[PDB]
């Protein structure tokens, strides 16, 4: 469901767009190239898509690119020494909510939530949800934060 | 004379058909209820899939419930009188009939999506299809009855009248699209997901076996509605009893189908 999870709170677009900083991206937030040329954005796309090189892609193609990013996010998690021990102790529904957080703030940001991580690693799921709500993240995107937090506390998909 | 004795022999068999229909509908209704309460007690009622199941069961409850009120409509003095509550009762039964088709399609949308893309929010689209799309279809049907066919409590059958296609045409269309989905699930299940053991895949296999059994069971009764068998005594009696047993136990069939999927 992780693809459904992130499609909900992050978003899904199937033709090439440009982000606030001006680079070429696609899908659930796949950056194609920092280069100004649109040409290279289509080519970098072609090597990934392994099909017709065009601005529009297949919704299935989006999930295969989404999978690629999910791969790199997990490689990043496992290299981080505060993030790694909490991840192995978590189950699958709780891992998705950890990845959800990294997609939003990077591995570096999730490492700032030092109390909540020791709570999650101790199975103290009710204590962790109070920690993560006393945070500027919860104030800035509350509707996403409440969904992610509930997944941590119950370990189910009921929220999405 | 002997004509009258033949007439009396047919009234008894119709009265027998009527008894089979009433008992099959009572058993179906209790069964759907027992399934409905079993689903609601489960803490797995938060799973999207069980949300879908509970709404299907509910949809078949309202239909079988209003079938009883419909029988009270079929009095011939009521039939000709065209009372307001009489047309309102007929549109209610038709609306619930359409929802049963759109909720069976809904289950087919979930299963094709669940095997291709890896809950309280996603369910609204299913509720929008199951209960929502039908409402404007019945409404358009009703305006068509009102301006063009305001008779027989809207339950009349008349030749050359296409008004009933407003709601019947949709029912066939979503069934066409569930057939493409079945062929794609089987196509996928047999090539790419041949060796998958992910939990969504085992569930998918259990459905496709079950759907293959329920489909002829539910499908027969719909083709029989076109047969027009004839006035032959032996062929007529068997036609009436088989068709009455299939329509009345239908909700019972569905409740077994639904509880089997709970596994
Ligand atoms: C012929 O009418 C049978 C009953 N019915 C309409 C009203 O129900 C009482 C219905 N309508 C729709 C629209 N689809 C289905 C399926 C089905 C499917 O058939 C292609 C594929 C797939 Br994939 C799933 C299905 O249902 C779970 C089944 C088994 N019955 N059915």
């Amino acid at each position: 469901n992780i693809f459904e999870m992130l499609r909900i709170d992050e978003g899904l677009r199937l033709k090439i767009y440009k982000d606030t900083e001006g680079y070429y991206t696609i899908g659930i937030g796949h950056l194609l190239t920092k280069s100004p040329s649109l040409s290279v954005a289509k080519s970098e796309l072609d090597k990934a898509i392994g099909r017709n090189s065009n601005g529009v892609i297949t919704k299935d193609e989006a999930e295969k690119l989404f999978n690629q990013d999910v791969d790199a996010a997990v490689r990043g998690i496992l290299r981080n020494a505060k993030l790694k021990p909490v991840y192995d102790s978590l189950d699958a529904v709780r891992r998705s909510a950890l990845i959800n957080m990294v997609f939003q703030m990077g591995e570096t940001g999730v490492a700032g939530f030092t109390n909540s991580l020791r709570m999650l690693q101790q199975k103290r799921w009710d204590e962790a949800a109070v920690n993560l709500a006393k945070s500027r993240w919860y104030n800035q995107t509350p509707n996403r934060a409440k969904r992610v937090i509930a997944t941590f506390r119950t370990g189910t998909w009921d929220a999405y | 004379m002997e004509i009258l004795n033949e007439e009396k022999k047919s009234k008894v068999h119709y009265h027998v058909a009527a008894i089979i229909n009433y008992l099959g509908h009572c058993i179906s209704l209790v069964a759907l209820l027992v399934a409905f309460v079993l689903f609601l007690r489960a803490r797995s009622i938060r799973c999207l899939r069980n949300i879908i199941h509970a709404n299907l069961i509910a949809a078949f409850i309202l239909r079988n419930a209003t079938w009883f009120v419909v029988q009270l409509t079929m009095s011939p003095e009521v039939h000709q009188s065209n009372v307001g509550w009489c047309r309102l009762v007929t549109a209610a039964y038709n609306y619930f009939h359409v929802t049963n088709f759109f909720w069976m399609f809904g289950e087919g949308c979930y299963l094709h999506t669940a095997i291709v893309l890896t809950d309280r929010l996603r369910a609204w689209m299913f509720i929008c299809i199951g209960w929502g799309v039908p409402f404007p279809i019945i409404v358009a049907w009703a305006i068509g009855k009102l301006y063009y066919d305001n008779e027989k409590c809207w339950a009349g059958k008349r030749p050359g009248v296409y008004t009933d296609y407003i709601y019947q045409g949709p029912m066939a269309l979503v069934l066409l699209i569930n057939f493409i989905f079945l062929f794609n699930i089987v196509r996928i299940l047999m090539t790419k997901l041949r060796a998958s053991t992910t939990s969504e895949t085992i569930q998918a296999r259990k459905a496709v076996k079950a759907t293959l059994v329920l489909l002829p069971l539910l499908g027969i009764t719909y083709m029989l509605a076109f047969v027009n068998p004839g006035e032959d005594e032996v062929s007529r009696v068997v036609f009436i009893y088989f068709n009455a047993f299939l329509e009345s136990f239908q909700g019972f069939f569905v409740s077994v189908f639904a509880c089997f999927l709970n596994s």
